[PDB]
């Protein structure tokens, strides 16, 4: 249960400069597609978790296409990984297919949360 | 402790049966606590004519 | 047969004393806080005949 | 949770009880009462009410089976004394 | 008669007072129950 | 095969499989009491039968009795009652010297018994269980 | 949800204790049930403590019952609060059971607790009589030499099923040991089907004592009935105290207090008060096996109870008949239990025989009769044109 | 459990018979007012057993004052019997208004069912 | 609707056992924890079964085992299987707990199991250990005294609870009647806690290896995965009777089958091989009350775990380097207690500091921090401004 906005926070602050990310930028891609979900045929915004309140927030907002090639995904992870094999060298998903479609929602949810948990405690402000 | 060294010795000097152990023969019996009064105290010297 | 009836009688009559304010004490809490629901009355208005 | 059994009764708002209307109720705490406000006129009262009321189906079973054992009793009694030398062989048979 | 007029509760009604009579009444007695099933469970 | 090897684990041992052995000496019996003796989980009847008492225990009508048993057959000597300290009946052994036969007075029950053991009235419709034993000479082995 | 139902373990506790529709009109009869229940984890508690410091074998079953009688602190309690809690749960388990034959709980919505709890009763009679077993004195085992008798009765063989039960043809370790092993044992599984019989009563619910629906009004059984079940059991306590304290070897019978020996029986033999009227059952009929599936059949009656009453209404307060019959059900049954008390001899077992046949007939007959008898004179009754 | 229908069927063959139900009827009728259900302001259709399915649906057909009533009855019942009083004569139900009610909605259903149940199960023989 | 649904039981069965929506991804692992319910309901029976035959007296204990192995029918069979079924119950227990932790079922969801699970290991770390203590050998003792000298360090209470535990100043008869009644029963202890632990899971359900949601597709518990528990149990119980047939001197220690003499005794003392560790950490920091509050924070550490870590993706399946730094965890478990197999020497009791301290660390400080630099490589690779 980590937030998402420091992370946010962290990248914003490591791609920017020039020499940081020029020197941790592939190390990054071979270490994610080293990882082993894109192996299978999954896209990021699906291995995070889905039981915290902000997930359950986030996603009931999502479009519809979106929806239904997630169901997609996980039912055909599912299956795969209970047949005990991978998918061919065809119908995988490439670095630019990864496309992140979970982040805004996330970041907005999370933030309204944030500001409802240090307003509804808020002092006389002295 | 006893005379007998376990229970040998009273069978056979009682001329018939065994001493029941007293430890208990206050609740062994019926009636209760005068049940051993009336047992030790009714017995007349001479017993009923005819028996 | 009972070495303990001084300590039995005893600890019997604190228990029967004891036993005996706690179930006085029951009844009266009892009749107490069913006092709100053994009085309540209920009054039979026959409504008006419209289904 | 899949819903249970078809019952007659069930949870609070589903008693399963004919739906009633016209029915009015009045109660008032304990606090504003007196809790032993009627205990001696109960218990004289409507004690001796509800014994009279039962006084008419408990005691004549126990009486007549009262006569049964203890005229059993007394044939037992009568049985073994000056008589089971001559009466007693004759009902052994 | 409607439900407005209320049936009469005289018959177990109190003094009016409707205080701490009877609350600080009833709690003391509860407070001696809960010492004395305390100190038999002890 | 699982049930059976529990049932058998739980039955009798090897040391409850043996039976024990002793002998009591008729020679100290009064003529007019009741020696009873355990043998092996349950008691020996021992009883000095006096001769008036056993003419009538072999002079008990069959028609009276649900099981016809006679004296010879359930002892061999007829002076000596042996017999093993059960009751079909329940099997809580009768009081000695009591009833109205003049021999048994069964104690759960209150019904009573002859001399001779045998079943007079009850729910009981099988006479007392016969044991078997041998002589050896001024003492009777019972086993 | 607040957090009381929310969350599942205190949600299971208030669906059952905290929040539960009882009826209103609720006597002082159920509280007895709850008692009993009450009575009989209080025995489990204390059986728990003695096995904790008890021991079966036979050189020091005596001694360890009087080493915890005598040399142990709070020990003699234990013993008596054994034998007042025995003979107070089945005196609450006849209560519950006049009851529900009165009030007609047997019908139709709670048949299946119906059941349960015969079944109930079917064991826990065995239980109480292997529990009689563990004393081992000059007349536990002798009733229990009594009853291994009486099982050797089944049809078709005789000895290997006794033999296999009583441990060969004589008694040792393991027949006194299994003895007291399952003595242990089956009170557990009272226990689970105990579960199983609330489990059906807060399933299908409670009845009434006016033998009418209940679901118009109800009311929760936390701070209204839990008060109640606790003078009650107060009561209950204060009783058990006075018979525990004063006078607490007096339910009980002045033969188990006898050092082991299966030698000679004591003059007076007799069951305890718990069982005198099967007994008796069983010595009316002039058969040992057919006496055996006797007695099981009046215990087992009570299944076959049900679906014969054809009354209409419900209960037996606004019956008269048959509650005037029922007293003299009840009547008989003491009386059959008084006769079982005393020995066998004329004019007894006439009457008792009598006893037994009007309590069979009673059963089979006489409440399917006068049953119908009281519905057509409710129907001829009321019409008058 | 007991059919309706054989109580009809008992109690037409007593009431047109003259000298038994001239017998039978005083008895009838001083066993019916000391049963005691009448001091508590019960009429006779509120006792019968409402649980196995033929009752309900014979309550589910009864119009809604006769439904209004029995309710008011049972808790006035239920209400009265907690504090084991009676009320004095002035609720207690007359002589003849412990007319039967829901006997005919009975008659009917159970007619309606046992005819049911019989062609259920039937045969084509002759 | 069915019968089968409609009667309470069989609705119960049928919701809890028959009828149970599972994920579709489920693996051995999954059917191990019902396989160890199963060794658990076994070793209660076969318990049961070992004491109705058995004596609780102090010098009948020691005789009561030797008399089952050498006069009653099957007598080595029942507690050759106790002692390996507690020993593949532990086993299979700590691998439980590894499949737990790896594929991150301690989320929040599961946080109630997960406590739940942890009060069993707590609870289970002395149900055995007592239950060893029982047999009073050689060792046995020793192992006694060490569980009743570990809580004298608490301040201004010493001696009183150690009294209490010794039933009187030192070790006598008290002792092991105790020892013997709580290793009976708090068996029962653990049914009721597991019983809590599958109403829970029953409540929200397994989780998936993926570590995604499992509510796309299931499948009912009957005729799909009970064949899955069939065949692991087939499996265990080969294994099982193979080592208890073959090899009984495997999986015990030939240490407690010598009576109870503190006059002569090896010098190869050790206890049973699951305590190892939890035994060598004990060993590493040098003080007395030292050594039990660590014992507190090497069992405590498992419940700290939930909202501990910062991985936002459930498991570590797909995770690039957290699979090997538990990896290097498991195995530093295992060479803990290897080590504290040996007894203390140079280096080995310098090796035991630096083994306690790298278990803890994985524990405390590289959880969180590894987890964070996981997400932070996640989201700068996934995006590219
Ligand atoms: C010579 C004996 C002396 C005994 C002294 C100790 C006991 C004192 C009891 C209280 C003083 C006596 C008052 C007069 C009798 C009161 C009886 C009665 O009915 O009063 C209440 C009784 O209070 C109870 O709740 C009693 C519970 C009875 C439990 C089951 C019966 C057991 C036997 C009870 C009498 C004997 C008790 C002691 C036995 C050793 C009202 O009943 P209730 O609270 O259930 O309300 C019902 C309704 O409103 C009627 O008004
Ligand atoms: C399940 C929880 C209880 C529910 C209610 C059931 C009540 C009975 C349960 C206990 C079984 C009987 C034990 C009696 C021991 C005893 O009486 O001992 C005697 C003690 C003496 O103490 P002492 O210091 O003078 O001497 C100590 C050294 N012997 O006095 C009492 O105890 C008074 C009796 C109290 C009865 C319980 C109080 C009501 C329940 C409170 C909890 C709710
Ligand atoms: C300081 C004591 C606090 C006690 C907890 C409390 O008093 O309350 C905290 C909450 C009550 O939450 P709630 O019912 O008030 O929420 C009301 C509106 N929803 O109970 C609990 O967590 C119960 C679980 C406690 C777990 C630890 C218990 C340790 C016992 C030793
Ligand atoms: C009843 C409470 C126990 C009374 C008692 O146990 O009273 C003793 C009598 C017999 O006592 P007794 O005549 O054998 O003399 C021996 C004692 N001095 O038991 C019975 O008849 C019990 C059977 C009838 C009563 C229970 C029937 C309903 C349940
Ligand atoms: C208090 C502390 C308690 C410590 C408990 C220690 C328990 C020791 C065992 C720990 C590992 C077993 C549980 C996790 C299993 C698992 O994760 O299996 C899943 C993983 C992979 O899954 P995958 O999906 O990537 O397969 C890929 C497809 N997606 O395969 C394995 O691991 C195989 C086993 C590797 C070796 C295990 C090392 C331990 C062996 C046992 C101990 C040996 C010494 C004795
Ligand atoms: C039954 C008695 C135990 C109930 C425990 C319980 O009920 O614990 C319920 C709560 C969970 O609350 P939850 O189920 O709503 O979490 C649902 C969403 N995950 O866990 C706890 O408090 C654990 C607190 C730490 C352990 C303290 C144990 C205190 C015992 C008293
Ligand atoms: C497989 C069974 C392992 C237990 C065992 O094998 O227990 C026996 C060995 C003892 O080895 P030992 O030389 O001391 O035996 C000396 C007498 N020949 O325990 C161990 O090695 C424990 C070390 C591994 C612990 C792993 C714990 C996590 C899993
Ligand atoms: C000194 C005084 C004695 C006292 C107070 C005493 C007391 C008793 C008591 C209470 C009983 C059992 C009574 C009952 O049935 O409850 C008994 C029985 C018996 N006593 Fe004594 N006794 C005494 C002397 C003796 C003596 C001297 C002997 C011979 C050595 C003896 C031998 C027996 C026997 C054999 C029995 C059992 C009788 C039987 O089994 O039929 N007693 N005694
Ligand atoms: C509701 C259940 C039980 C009933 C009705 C019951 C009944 C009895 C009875 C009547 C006795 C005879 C004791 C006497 O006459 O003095 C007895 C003895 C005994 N019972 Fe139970 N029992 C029950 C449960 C248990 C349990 C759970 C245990 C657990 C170990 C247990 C252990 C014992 C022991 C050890 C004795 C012998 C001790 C003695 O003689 O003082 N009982 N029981
Ligand atoms: C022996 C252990 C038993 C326990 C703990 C127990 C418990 C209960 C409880 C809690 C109730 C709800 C009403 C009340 O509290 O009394 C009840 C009701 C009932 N029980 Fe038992 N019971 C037991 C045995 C039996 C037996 C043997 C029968 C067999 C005749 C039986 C038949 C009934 C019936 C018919 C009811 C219906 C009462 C109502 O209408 O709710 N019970 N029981
Ligand atoms: C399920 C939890 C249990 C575990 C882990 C366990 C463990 C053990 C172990 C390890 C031994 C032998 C000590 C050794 O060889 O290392 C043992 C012995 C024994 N256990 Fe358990 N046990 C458990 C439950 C039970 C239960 C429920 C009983 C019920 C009667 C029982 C009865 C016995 C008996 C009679 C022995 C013989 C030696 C002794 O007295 O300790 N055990 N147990
Ligand atoms: C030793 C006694 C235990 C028993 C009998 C037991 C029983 C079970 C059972 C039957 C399951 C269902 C497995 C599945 O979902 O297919 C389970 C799952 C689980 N148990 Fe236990 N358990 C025990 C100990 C523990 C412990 C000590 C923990 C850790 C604190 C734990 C944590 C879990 C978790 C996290 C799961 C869910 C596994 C999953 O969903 O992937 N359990 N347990
Ligand atoms: C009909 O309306 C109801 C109703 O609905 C309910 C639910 C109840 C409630 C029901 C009951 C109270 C009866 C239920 C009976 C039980 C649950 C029996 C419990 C049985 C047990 C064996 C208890 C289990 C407890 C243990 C195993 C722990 C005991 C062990 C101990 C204390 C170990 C001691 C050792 C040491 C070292 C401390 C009613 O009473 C009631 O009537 C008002
Ligand atoms: C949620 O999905 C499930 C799931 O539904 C189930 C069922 C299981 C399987 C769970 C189990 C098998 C655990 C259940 C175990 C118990 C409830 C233990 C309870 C058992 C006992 C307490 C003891 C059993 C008692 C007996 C067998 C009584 C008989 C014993 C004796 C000694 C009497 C016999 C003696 C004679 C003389 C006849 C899962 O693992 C699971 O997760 C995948
Ligand atoms: S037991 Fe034999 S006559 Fe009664």
């Amino acid at each position: 249960p980590q937030s998402f906005t420091s992370i946010a926070r962290i990248g914003d602050y490591i791609l920017k400069s020039p020499v940081l990310s020029k020197l941790c930028v592939p190390v990054a891609n071979q270490f994610i597609n080293l990882a082993g979900y894109k192996k299978l045929g999954l896209k990021f915004d699906d291995l995070i978790a889905e039981e915290n309140p902000i997930m359950q927030t986030a996603l009931r907002r999502l479009p519809e296409d979106e929806s239904y090639a997630r169901a997609y995904r996980i039912i055909r992870a599912h299956q795969t990984e209970l047949t005990h094999h991978l998918l061919p060298r065809n119908e995988w998903i490439k670095a630019q297919e990864d496309v992140p479609y979970l982040l805004p929602y996330i970041l907005e949810a999370e933030a309204a949360a944030k500001e409802k948990d240090e307003l509804d405690n808020i002092e006389v402000s002295k | 402790p006893g005379p007998y060294p376990n229970e040998q010795a009273a069978r056979a000097a009682n001329q018939g049966a065994l001493p029941p152990d007293l430890s208990l023969i206050v609740k062994a019996r019926h009636g209760g606590c005068d049940y051993i009064f009336s047992l030790l105290t009714g017995y007349p010297d001479e017993p009923p004519a005819g028996v | 047969a009972e070495p303990e009836h001084d300590e039995r009688k005893r600890l019997g009559l604190k228990t029967v004393i004891i036993l005996s304010s706690l179930y006085l004490l029951s009844i009266w809490v009892k009749k107490f806080k069913w006092a709100g629901i053994k009085t309540r009355k209920f009054v039979f208005n026959p409504p008006k005949p419209r289904k | 949770g899949p819903p249970s059994g078809k019952t007659y009764m069930g949870w609070w708002g589903h008693m399963g009880g004919p739906k009633q209307k016209g029915i009015t109720s009045y109660a008032v705490s304990p606090y504003a009462q007196k809790p032993l406000q009627g205990i001696f006129h109960n218990a004289v009262f409507n004690s001796f009410r509800r014994f009279k009321s039962q006084f008419l189906y408990v005691l004549i079973p126990a009486g007549i089976y009262w006569y049964w054992w203890k005229n059993g009793n007394e044939y037992n009694e009568f049985l073994y004394s000056k008589a089971g030398r001559e009466e007693l062989e004759r009902v052994n048979v | 008669k409607s439900t407005y007029r209320t049936p009469n509760f005289d018959d177990v009604l109190k003094e009016n007072n409707d205080a701490d009579k009877g609350r600080s009444y009833a709690y003391f007695m509860v407070g001696a129950m809960g010492l004395l099933s305390s100190a038999g469970a002890k | 095969s699982t049930v059976e090897t529990f049932i058998s684990s739980m039955t009798a041992t090897a040391d409850v499989l043996a039976m024990a052995k002793v002998e009591v000496n008729l020679a100290a019996i009064p003529l007019g009491k009741n020696v009873v003796v355990k043998w092996q989980g349950k008691p020996v009847f021992i009883r000095h039968r006096t001769p008036h008492e056993i003419q009538e225990a072999n002079s008990v009508d069959m028609s009276a009795l649900k099981d016809p048993q006679t004296d010879a057959d359930r002892v061999k000597d007829p002076q000596w009652l042996i017999m093993l300290g059960i009751c079909t009946h329940l099997g809580c052994v009768p009081i000695g010297e009591a009833g109205d036969f003049g021999g048994w007075f069964c104690p759960c029950h209150g019904s009573h018994y002859d001399i001779s053991g045998r079943i007079r009235k009850g729910p009981a419709p099988l006479n007392l269980e016969i044991p078997a034993y041998e002589f050896d000479g001024d003492k009777v082995i019972v086993g | 949800m607040a957090f009381r139902k929310s969350n599942v373990y205190l949600s299971l506790v208030n669906s059952y204790i905290i929040d539960s529709p009882q009826p209103s009109s609720i006597n002082y009869w159920w509280n007895m049930g709850s008692l009993l229940g009450l009575c009989l984890v209080i025995q489990i508690v204390t059986g728990i403590f003695m096995a904790m410091h008890y021991s079966s074998n036979i050189e020091l079953a005596f001694s360890s019952v009087e080493h915890i009688m005598r040399d142990v602190h709070n020990g003699y309690i234990l013993r008596y609060l054994h034998a007042n809690g025995a003979s107070f749960f089945f005196m609450v388990m006849f209560m519950h059971m006049a009851k529900g034959l009165y009030y007609g709980s047997y019908r139709s919505p709670r048949v299946t607790l119906w059941n349960v709890g015969v079944i109930i009763f079917i064991l826990t009679i065995a239980t109480a009589f292997l529990g009689y077993c563990c004393v081992y004195g000059q007349m536990s085992h002798w009733g229990a030499t009594v009853i291994t008798n009486l099982f050797s009765a089944i049809p078709f063989v005789g000895n290997d099923i006794v033999s296999w039960l009583w441990g060969g043809f004589s008694v040792s370790n393991p027949t006194i040991q299994r003895f007291f092993a399952l003595h242990y044992l089956v009170p557990f599984i009272i226990a689970a089907m105990v579960i199983m019989h609330l489990m059906a009563l807060h399933i299908h619910g409670s009845s009434n004592p006016l033998g009418i629906t209940g679901n118009l009004d109800r009311i929760p059984m936390h701070s209204y009935f839990i008060f109640k079940d606790l003078v009650t059991v107060f009561l209950f306590m204060l009783i058990l105290a006075l018979f525990v304290f004063y006078s607490p070897n007096t339910l009980g019978h002045p033969d188990n207090y006898i050092p082991g020996n299966p030698l000679v029986t004591p003059a007076s033999i007799v069951p305890e008060w718990y069982l005198l009227p099967f007994y008796a059952i069983l010595r009316s009929i002039p058969d040992k096996l057919l006496g055996v599936i006797t007695m099981f059949a009046a215990i087992l009656v009570l299944l076959v109870l049900p679906f014969t009453d054809r009354s209409v209404v419900r209960g037996n307060t606004f019956k008269v008949l048959s509650k005037f019959f029922f007293f003299i059900f009840v009547f008989n049954f003491v009386l059959l239990g008084q006769i079982g008390a005393c020995h066998v001899e004329v004019p007894y077992v006439l009457m008792g025989q009598i006893a037994t046949f009007i309590y069979f007939a009673y059963f089979l007959i006489i409440v399917p009769v006068i049953s119908t008898i009281e519905n057509v004179l409710f129907y001829i009754g009321r019409v008058n044109k």
